């Protein structure tokens, strides 16, 4: 098959699952009430399901306490035109978490895209970061970086007991940092003869993260997320690659590795945005240009492949598709060297084999 | 960072990023206790607390309804 074809929305599909999964061990009458009862006499748990999994366990019980012991005898003989200006405020200040939190589940069918502060509380988000299965490094990586837990985390509603409201968040552990990165991006270098096309694309781009002594690839870009020079990797969609095959990044000709490429007549005109500039794979058929903002189109690109930094042009369009070039600074290299398309349909196979 | 466009390739390297990798899901349980609202009523016709009460109210019963739905889509997620 081919990998990067494949992969995206992998890694999304299995967290899902996972916490489903969850759910459905919690929803059970002997989980629910276990969990039940370990809050009674406290505010926080944490304990051991019977399927295995470790839960930290929160009651959440303002509006409960202000419905008890303030608005029910408040509203004694079945009134509530009462001139008690606080009681109505505060019963909207402290119904508002619940409207919430109800909101967010059925807008979403149960199951929520992210962590609002409505399912959980930054300080409620920091015990529960306090609580995970890591060493200090990475808890203190992740407290400071609290928003990307909420975007990378999601709810999923358990079910209404009487008038408990009960739900379950999935946090990302983040267990493993600061480990070397880096990231592949390609596009068709095609030469052109007697209006036919020779093609050469790569079929490893995306993520790389060297842990361990062993490389991991992510093939699937979407699941990782930078924030300055750290890079948030969801591990799901991960698959070890040997030591060798980061020489594709130097010699695609390596006899070390069978580098993986997809080589055919067939050019698709592109353009891959890259951290810290732009690949841009141009063709007979579709035009190309790079602009500033300031004074218009700056020129129109030859065909081919052209390398834009960001700081070279601001923008580049392909046909009526505007991509906005990065505002990061970096070390920018042109490695120089004879496109391997001027030495010439597969797909996804050893360079070796394009050449027959 | 450091990026490198490799022109026998068409393609680009962009190095010196560190790794925040998830490895795993922590699953915080959440008791939203609501309290005997359900058993409360307001018959002196428009108020404040009548509207408050009768959002609360209405949210615990549509939350019911949405968790039935979801036990269908949870089929859906697992048996497909
Ligand atoms: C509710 O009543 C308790 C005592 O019964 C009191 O301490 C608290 O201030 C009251 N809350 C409000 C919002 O009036
Ligand atoms: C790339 O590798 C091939 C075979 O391993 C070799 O023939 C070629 O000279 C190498 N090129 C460079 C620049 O190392």
């Amino acid at each position: 098959f081919v990998l990067g074809a494949i992969a995206c929305g992998v890694a999304t599909a299995a967290a899902v699952t996972a916490g489903v999964a969850i759910a459905k061990c919690i929803r059970l009458e002997s989980e629910v009430t276990a969990i039940k009862n370990c809050l009674k006499k406290t505010n926080e748990c944490v304990s051991t399901l019977g399927c295995g999994v470790r839960v930290l366990a929160t009651a959440v019980r303002e509006l409960k306490d202000f419905v008890s012991k303030n608005l029910t005898r408040a509203i004694n003989k079945n009134k509530c035109d009462i001139p008690d200006l606080k009681m109505a405020v505060s019963f909207s200040q402290f119904n508002r978490r619940f409207l919430n939190v109800v909101r967010q589940f059925s807008d979403n069918a149960g199951i929520t895209p992210a962590i609002s502060k409505d399912l959980m509380t930054d300080a409620e988000l920091a015990r529960a970061i306090s609580n995970m299965p890591t060493s200090a490094g990475q808890i203190k990586l992740m407290l400071e970086n609290r928003a990307m837990v909420r975007r990378k985390g999601f709810g999923i509603l358990i079910g209404v007991y009487g008038s408990s409201v009960i739900y379950m968040v999935q946090l990302p552990i983040f267990g493993v940092i600061d480990t070397p990165c880096w990231i592949v991006k390609a596009a068709p270098s095609c030469s052109e003869k007697k209006g036919n096309y020779a093609c050469l694309l790569r079929e490893d781009q995306g993520w790389y993260c060297q842990n361990a002594g062993s490389t991991v690839y992510y093939p699937c870009e979407k699941d990782c997320e930078t924030r300055g020079d750290h890079v948030f990797c969801d591990t799901a969609a991960g698959i070890n690659v040997a030591e060798q095959s980061k020489e594709c990044n130097i010699n695609i000709s390596t006899t070390n590795y069978p580098c993986k490429v997809s080589c055919g007549r067939h050019p698709i005109s592109m353009v891959a945005l890259s951290p810290l500039g732009a690949l841009v794979a141009c063709y007979k058929g579709v035009s190309c240009s790079i602009g500033s903002n300031r004074v218009g189109i700056i020129k129109q690109l030859n065909k081919g492949c052209s390398y834009i930094t960001n700081q070279d042009a601001d923008t580049v369009t392909i046909d009526n598709t505007v991509y906005q070039l990065s505002k990061v600074e970096g070390e920018q290299h042109v490695i120089k060297g004879r496109p391997v398309s001027s030495s010439f349909d597969q797909f996804n196979v050893a360079l070796d084999q394009c050449f027959e | 960072l450091k990026e490198s466009y490799l022109e026998e390739s068409c393609s680009t390297i962009t190095e010196g990023y560190l790794s925040v990798l998830r490895t795993g899901w922590y699953t915080n349980v959440f008791t939203l206790e609501v309290g005997d609202v359900e058993n409360l009523t307001c018959a002196d016709g428009p108020s404040l607390i009548k509207t408050e009460l009768d959002l609360t109210k209405s949210a615990l019963r549509e939350l019911r309804t949405v968790s039935a739905d979801q036990l269908a889509r949870e089929e859906q997620i697992e048996n497909p």
